[PDB]
């Protein structure tokens, strides 16, 4: 559960 | 080494630091390291880079990376999400939705995907019925513009103009005007018509222009003019020849610019380094453009303007260390025929040339050659570079016989040096310290070939340098000059005065007689007349002398208003020095040299005031068209130091000030950009934002004075940037819109948390009042839960000064119009009564009026607050007798709220 606007 | 891995994280952090520019680069840089042996490590990178790009509005890039990710794992929900958000922006809502859709059913719950689909829905809904509306706006204009279904010039011009307007207007406005490539022909038709006005063509070109910023549209434009790729590239590059007018050639060179941009995913005006991946791919096209542009460097059929443009074309796209093409190109340029041909152009003046050239053609070859050498970086290369120029310096020299024919080869070998000395000077210097050049020098110096005579003085004058090591060919050279000076041929006296000038007042006495004699002597003569006068201006006495004579300023203006870029490095330096625009790193003595009352105190104004009364600015604009660097930096310092006398800015504004400095920002180099800004920030403040930054001028005037506050660790013109930014956010919301998005306020806020800066806070005050003077940032300062409100109330109160009140107070009333507001205060503002009471009858007029009107509407909406009459009710009464003031209105206002 990681809302978008965040990179991996 | 730097592992493929860790470099990536180095990027993800860059994202988190909010500097997406580095992330983009870092990720691509990261990608480089890994290839097709790390498989998986790639897709993740593309999936990432895309967020970055997406954040720097590189939609076409974001899109590319996403699909590049899915190529691997079609499930990559992160890919499909961004690729949609990309397409969504590209006005391509269609498969945009079906991506943000199929994305959702892969992660059913995600406030994110959802917030998009909602938007993409009201999208496909208005889709069709909306496109066909533009299709008609298009056609109707297309009808009056190209298809000649219009009568009278103006009418046709506005169609074209609107077409251009709608063209950049949005992402669709472009695609619309492009009309599937039907725009190209229509434009080529205007280029091809001998009789159509330049302004028409120019405009029509600028329309076709924007439509090809799109990598795909552009690349289809480059290859669409012949079934044979190479030939098709020729056609495009050659368009600039179709006509000779300045504006035409220019507006067309850009089309070629676009081609480079699109060919290697890069834009210098966006700090978008190229993406090696793309560039590598379609190299076959880079090659051909380079080659075709190279070949016309010497093509005699190719004019002078195009010639100079074709040079700048390399100076902006080949130099990998200057936002140009990726590393590896410039090297193959010198390792083949690129440099040699670029070199052949160095040794070419009008008087003796094998293919059209103009006075200006020199600069364009200098800088380009300078930067070409700078773009060599490695050792093995700086070698093949000098090693080549060397070979060229031989072949040339060893043909400088002593006959009318061989004399030419001396004029070549000569200019080939004056050039190489204003450019990669170091490679130049190391060429003349071969006293095999001093004889030829002397020879021609003594000859009776007026040309050879003159361009010899110019060869040592252009050797004056600074230090020694070459003071050799100056040992004899300098004296040589002294003799050549007597000459009765103007062109040889003047060309000689310089150098003998750049090394007492008698020299200055002369440079004047040349310049004032406007009609008589010629242009290229007075060019050096200026250049000389230039070096002289560094001395105070000369400084004051000059500005003292009107005519010299009146004519020195007429000189730029006719020569342009030929008199820049020089004319700037005259105005730079004449206005003291350079800087210095701020028993015993020397408080005397600081004298020269003409270089000190109020003398600067005696000159600055005078220069301005005699053009000064209109001249700066006239010679500011140079892909220089420092030259701009001088017009900068020169304009910065021009606007600092109040009633002065009230004119320089009207002499194209704003427009120029604006350019200076993007264009100018290093500290140049910086200076430009301050100049603007200082031009606008005690002046109306309307009568200065009209027609969307106001938008670009922001990024600058927002990047200049960043360095807020103290100093600068932060206060000047604010009084304008404030006076800027006043009228229009698109303004405040940008000011916000700029990530600027998290900083301007700090011009509020200050103590002894009574001024640098009265600014942030009056600003933040007009900054929230309408949505977006109005509801951002009320709900969230940021202590903000506290001061807007505390400031109308903390009055011992003033303004900080009337401001944060006028922002007390107009802010209270919100209910949820009175909610965060009355329950968190422990001690509000004292504060309220302070502002209650506070003695600062307007503050007890804006203060009361601020409190009078806190109890006028919400009873749990109106009930709080503790000592408040007092004032309201008192203020109702004979104060004569109007504070009785905001006072008798607290009243009605009791029924």
């Amino acid at each position: 559960a990681s809302r978008m606007e965040e990179v991996d | 080494v730097q592992t493929a891995e860790e470099i990536r994280d180095e990027g993800n952090a860059a994202v988190k630091d909010q500097d997406y520019i580095k992330a983009d680069e870092l990720y691509t840089e990261a990608l480089q390291l890994t290839t097709d042996e790390d498989k998986a490590l790639r897709p993740v990178l593309y999936r990432n880079r895309a967020m970055a790009r997406l954040k720097r509005d590189d939609f076409e890039g974001a899109q590319s990376d996403c699909t590049k990710a899915l190529e691997f794992d079609g499930a990559d929900v992160k890919a499909l999400f961004r690729r949609s958000l990309a397409r969504e922006q590209l006005g391509n809502v269609g498969p945009a939705f079906q991506d943000a859709k199929e994305a959702l059913r892969l992660s059913p719950n995600d406030k994110g995907i959802v917030e998009v689909l909602q938007r993409l829905v009201k999208a496909n809904n208005d889709k069709i019925k909306q496109t066909t509306s533009l299709a008609n706006k298009v056609t109707d204009m297309e009808k009056l513009a190209f298809r000649g279904e219009a009568k009278d010039t103006e009418q046709k011009m506005t169609a074209l103009n609107n077409l251009l307007v709608l063209c950049r207007e949005s992402e669709s406005g472009a695609t619309g005007v492009w009309n599937q490539g039907a725009l190209v022909p229509f434009v080529l038709n205007l280029i091809n018509d001998a009789s159509e006005n330049e302004e028409v063509t120019v405009t029509a070109i600028r329309i076709l222009d924007e439509t090809i910023k799109n990598s795909v549209r552009c690349m289809k434009f480059l290859a669409m003019h012949d079934p044979d790729g190479p030939k098709s590239v020729r056609f495009v590059c050659r368009l600039m020849c179709k006509k000779s007018t300045k504006d035409f050639v220019d507006a067309t060179g850009i089309l070629v610019q676009r081609v480079f941009n699109a060919m290697a995913k890069m834009d210098r005006q966006k700090e978008m380094k190229p993406d090696p991946e793309v560039a590598e791919a379609n190299k076959i096209w880079i090659i051909r453009v380079l080659l075709e542009l190279q070949e016309m460097l010497q093509d005699p059929k190719v004019g002078a303007v195009q010639r100079e443009t074709c040079i700048d074309l390399f100076l902006k796209n080949l130099m990998h260390m200057d936002g140009g093409i990726p590393r590896g190109w410039s090297w193959k340029f010198v390792e083949e025929r690129g440099l040699l041909a670029l070199l052949d152009v160095a040794s070419q003046i009008p008087e003796l040339c094998e293919y059209p050239v103009s006075a200006e053609t020199r600069q364009h070859v200098a800088i380009c050659l300078q930067r070409l050498e700078e773009d060599m970086v490695f050792d093995t290369k700086r070698t093949i570079f000098k090693e080549k120029v060397d070979m060229f310096f031989n072949a040339l020299i060893s043909r400088c016989t002593n006959d009318d024919e061989g004399h030419k080869y001396r004029i070549k070998l000569s200019c080939f040096l004056i050039t190489m000395l204003q450019g990669p000077v170091d490679i130049g210097i190391n060429l003349i310290t071969n006293d095999q050049l001093t004889p030829i020098m002397l020879e021609m110096a003594a000859s009776q070939d007026h040309l050879m005579q003159g361009i010899a003085a110019e060869l040592i004058v252009a050797t004056v340098s600074k230090h020694e090591r070459a003071i050799n060919m100056l040992k004899v050279g300098i004296p040589v000059l002294r003799a050549l000076y007597d000459s009765e041929d103007p062109t040889v006296k003047v060309r000689a005065l310089v150098g003998l000038c750049k090394i007492v007042i008698s020299l200055a006495k002369t440079c004047k007689k040349f310049l004032l004699e406007t009609e008589k002597y010629s242009v290229d003569i007075r060019r050096y007349a200026c250049e000389g006068l230039s070096y002289l201006s560094l001395d105070a006495d000369v400084k004051e002398w000059i500005v003292d004579d009107s005519l010299l300023l009146k004519a020195l203006v007429l000189l730029a208003k006719k020569a342009g870029a030929l008199c820049v490095y020089t004319l700037a330096t005259i105005y730079a020095n004449l206005s003291n625009a350079f800087e210095k790193p701020k028993f015993a003595k020397h408080h005397v040299p600081e004298t020269h009352p003409k270089d000190t105190e109020e003398y600067v104004e005696k000159r600055v005031r005078a220069l301005v009364e005699e053009g000064a600015v209109p001249a700066c604009v006239a010679v500011s068209k140079t892909e220089s660097k420092n030259a701009l930096e001088l017009i900068a310092r020169s304009l910065l130091a021009f606007a600092e006398y109040e009633d002065l800015r009230g004119r320089i504004i009207a002499e194209g000030g704003t427009v120029l400095c604006l350019r200076l920002t993007k264009e100018a180099s290093g500290e140049g950009k910086i200076k430009a800004g301050h100049a603007i920030a200082k031009l606008g403040a005690k002046a109306d934002p309307m009568i200065s930054f009209p027609g969307q001028r106001a938008y670009e005037v922001v990024k600058p004075l927002c990047d200049l506050l960043h360095p807020d660790v103290e100093g600068k013109a932060n206060y000047d940037s604010l009084l304008t930014l404030t006076n800027l956010a006043s009228v229009s919301d698109s303004i405040r819109g940008r000011i916000l998005k700029e990530k600027a306020i998290p900083k301007i806020e700090e011009f509020w948390f200050m103590t002894d800066h009574e001024h640098l806070r009265a600014a942030a005050a009056e600003l933040l009042l007009n900054l929230l003077f309408f949505e977006k940032f109005y509801e951002e300062t009320v709900a969230p839960g940021t202590d903000r409100l506290k001061l807007w109330v505390l400031y109308s109160a903390e009055v011992e000064e003033e303004r900080l009140s009337r401001a944060s107070a006028a922002g007390f009333a107009i802010l209270t119009e919100d209910e949820n507001a009175c909610a965060r205060i009355m329950d968190e503002i422990k001690s509000w009564p004292e504060v309220f009471k302070d502002i209650a009858m506070h003695e600062d007029a307007e503050t007890q009026r804006r203060g009361l009107m601020g409190i009078a509407n806190i109890m006028h909406s919400s009873n749990k607050l109106c009930s709080e009459i503790v000592s408040s009710e007092v004032f309201r009464v008192l203020v109702a007798v004979t104060k004569l003031g109007t504070i009785n209105q905001e006072r008798a206002g607290s009243t009605e709220q009791a029924k």
